[PDB]
């Protein structure tokens, strides 16, 4: 029902990151580009709350961000809202998130797509 | 000939008669262990080789008339004294040659009696009870040798196992109620400098004061620490430890695996069963309220980007016991944290479980540290509990939710439930109904 | 139970027998379990072959008590 | 039975034929042994002896019926 609840429908069970995204699909009939669901949003929650991430989360968003599911724009926007900097593994991984994208930092869709993306970096 | 030999000791040995013929037995067990007897009169009979002499009525005198051994050959127990036996022969079994044999069981009895001074020189301090001084004592709870066995330092004793089906130890603790290591000398190809009298000559009243080497020789040996059970360690602890000691932990570098792995195998081959559990590290686990499963997750990267990795220690050498301090409290930092992670590892066939399955999960975040990740209680954002074993006996975990969540829990209250009882599957247990209860 | 008691003996004798003439000749697993397991099966029935002669000679008294009576009552 | 075995098998170590002769007429004290008044099992023990009980009881019962049985006033 809420995406907080999949996703560890999908970490519970050990779900492989492909087959996290068919049952991402099966749980949601509505794309909805996945941003309106804000899913960098819940990914970034249920991954960046222990000392260190899970790397299964971590798995989802780089599979979910390196497919084009999530636009670069809502992640760089929940990127933004973690701070908290007292964690240094947390950090390393949200920069290595942010490798993953930066310099391609491409939009091919609307130009209030392109504004968030200014907006974002 | 030869096997006609062994072909006698086994037939004597179903052999059970009457005193005589259980004087043949005597004899019997001697010729099992390929051991010499010579018996002067009924009532005496010795059995000899290198030093292991000893009388059922080299260098040393006749120790001590251990009630042990006499009291299972005074009951029909035989076999109990050929394990006995068998103790001794393998104390022995040192390669050395004649007076370097005697000089090196010297230096056995040199450590000893040292050990035994700081075991004593922590009770003098503190008078602490039996646990405390297995749990953060200097040294450890020391047994001194009796016949074969040696000396077994008891390093760690697990609230879970302390507990059987809340037992309260007294003096009476068991040998192997617990972990226990043995101290002990064994011949190595290198050759090593070590204390030939008690180095214990004057002791600083707090803590102990070691008089400087030169006696010692250069024996072709080193003192042990063996442990009976290989105890898996991660390798930034090899690095730790070597920082204190500096003899290499495992010389010749050999197999260096995922830590997680090894911590299963332990855990799971403590009971063994003839089904391999083909856990797929999704351990499943049931409790009194509520149903939960593990991933243990091991390949998660650690910050250096290398998945946690550690190979099973069996052995650990130490010139001095002026660095076993020091070892010994990093060491007991690996066990407990091994215990905390190992309590989960269980071999059940939850198949096809549609209520609760409260699933939780294992991700190592860095050497010392890993999250246990689950689903809010109440709400629904993944939240987390860290443990990092700081310390054999001490772990500081923190829960950190999102911004907008429910109180889940107080960190002091599972504190308190963890130690009354224990086990970590048991921690996630103690949140959920905390939680759940406000 | 008579027959499982001799063949149990001949079955001892013979094999103790064979293990000590090999032993004598060199200057046998097999044969001790062999011996061990009917050894077990002679002494358990050796405490009742005993108590069975007592019980034999007491069935003895009781059956002259027995045929006097019935002769006397004929 | 079993003793001799083992007593036989020490000689066998320490070496003698006449031991081996000894555990022949040991063997022919056995069949002593199988038969000096042996010839049943526990459970025939059982009834036999149920049996002898029930014959003693019912014989003195009717000796008992015509002890009783007074012909004269």
């Amino acid at each position: 029902v809420n995406l907080k609840q999949a996703i560890l429908q999908a970490w519970k069970e050990r779900w492989s990151d492909y087959q996290w995204a068919i049952n991402m699909k099966k749980f949601f009939p509505k794309g909805a580009t996945w941003d309106i669901l804000n899913l960098a949003d819940a990914l970034l929650e249920q991954a960046m709350i222990g000392p260190s991430p899970n790397p299964l989360i971590l798995s989802y968003l780089k599979y979910a961000i390196s497919s084009q599911m999530v636009s670069y724009s809502s992640v760089l926007t929940a990127i933004s809202k973690f701070d908290d900097f007292s964690r240094d593994l947390c950090v390393q991984a949200l920069l290595d998130i942010m490798d993953m994208f930066c310099d391609r930092l491409s939009c091919h869709g609307k130009a209030e797509e392109c504004i968030g993306l200014c907006r974002a970096l | 000939q030869h096997l006609v030999s062994c072909l006698e000791t086994l037939q004597k040995a179903l052999k059970v008669t009457s005193l005589p013929a259980m004087t043949d037995r005597l004899e019997s067990i001697a010729r099992q262990n390929g051991l010499g007897s010579h018996l002067s009169a009924s009532g005496t009979e010795c059995y000899i080789t290198s030093d292991m002499f000893y009388v059922e009525v080299h260098h040393g005198e006749n120790p001590v008339s251990c009630p042990e051994l006499v009291q299972q050959l005074r009951e029909k127990n035989f076999d109990e004294f050929s394990k006995h036996l068998k103790g001794l022969v393998n104390l022995y079994n040192l390669p050395g040659d004649n007076k370097l044999k005697t000089k090196m069981y010297l230096a056995l009895q040199s450590l000893e009696q040292d050990l035994s001074k700081m075991a004593i020189m922590y009770w003098k301090a503190t008078n602490a009870g039996p646990l405390d001084k297995i749990l953060h004592g200097s040294v450890g709870y020391l047994t001194p040798r009796s016949g074969g066995h040696l000396m077994n330092l008891k390093y760690y004793v697990s609230p879970s196992d302390l507990l059987d089906d809340i037992i309260l130890h007294e003096n009476n603790v068991s040998r192997s109620l617990g972990m226990n290591a043995s101290v002990t000398i064994e011949g190595t190809s290198a050759v090593y400098k070590l204390p030939i009298a008690p180095l214990i000559m004057g002791s600083h009243p707090v803590d102990n004061k070691w008089t400087p080497s030169f006696n010692s020789v250069d024996l072709p040996a080193c003192f042990f620490l063996k442990f009976p059970q290989p105890i898996p360690v991660s390798r930034a602890f090899v690095q730790k430890l070597q920082n204190c000691t500096g003899i290499p932990l495992f010389e010749t570098q050999p197999t260096y695996a995922p830590l997680y792995e090894l911590i299963t195998q332990f855990e799971l081959s403590k009971d063994p069963d003839p089904i391999p559990l083909n856990h797929n590290m999704r351990f499943y686990a049931a409790l009194p309220g509520q149903q939960h499963c593990y991933f243990l997750n091991k390949d998660a990267p650690l910050p250096d980007g290398r998945s946690l990795q550690g190979t099973l220690v069996s052995k650990i050498t130490f010139q001095h016991p002026g660095r076993v301090p020091l070892i010994l409290n990093l060491i007991r930092h690996q066990v407990a944290y091994n215990t905390l992670i190992g309590s989960c590892v269980k071999r059940t066939i939850l198949k096809e479980d549609s209520p609760g399955l409260l699933q939780f999960e294992v991700c190592p975040l860095s050497e010392s540290r890993f999250s246990v990740s689950f689903q809010h209680p109440v709400n629904d954002s993944l939240v987390c509990v860290v443990m990092d074993v700081q310390d054999s006996t001490h772990v500081s975990c923190k829960l950190y939710k999102g911004l907008s969540d429910a109180l889940i829990c107080t960190d002091d209250f599972i504190a308190k439930v963890v130690q009354r009882c224990m086990s970590i599957p048991v921690t996630m247990r103690a949140i959920r109904r905390k939680a759940e209860t406000i | 139970t008579r027959e499982r008691l001799l063949s149990a003996l001949e079955d001892l004798e013979v094999l103790s027998r064979e293990l000590i003439e090999m032993l004598a000749i060199s200057r046998e697993n097999q044969v001790l379990e062999l011996l061990i397991h009917r050894d077990g099966e002679f002494q358990e029935l050796m405490k009742l072959a005993l108590n069975q002669g007592k019980i034999h000679h007491e069935m003895q008294v009781l059956e002259k008590e027995v045929e006097k009576r019935d002769s006397d009552i004929q | 039975f079993l003793p001799l075995v083992h007593n036989i098998i020490k000689c066998m170590d320490k070496d003698q034929d006449l031991n081996a002769l000894k555990s022949k007429f040991q063997e022919m004290r056995k069949l002593i042994s199988t038969m000096p008044g042996i010839h049943l099992s526990p459970e025939q023990q059982q009834q036999q002896l149920q049996s002898l009980r029930e014959q003693v009881r019912t014989k003195n019962e009717l000796l008992q019926k015509y002890k009783s049985l007074c012909m004269f006033e």
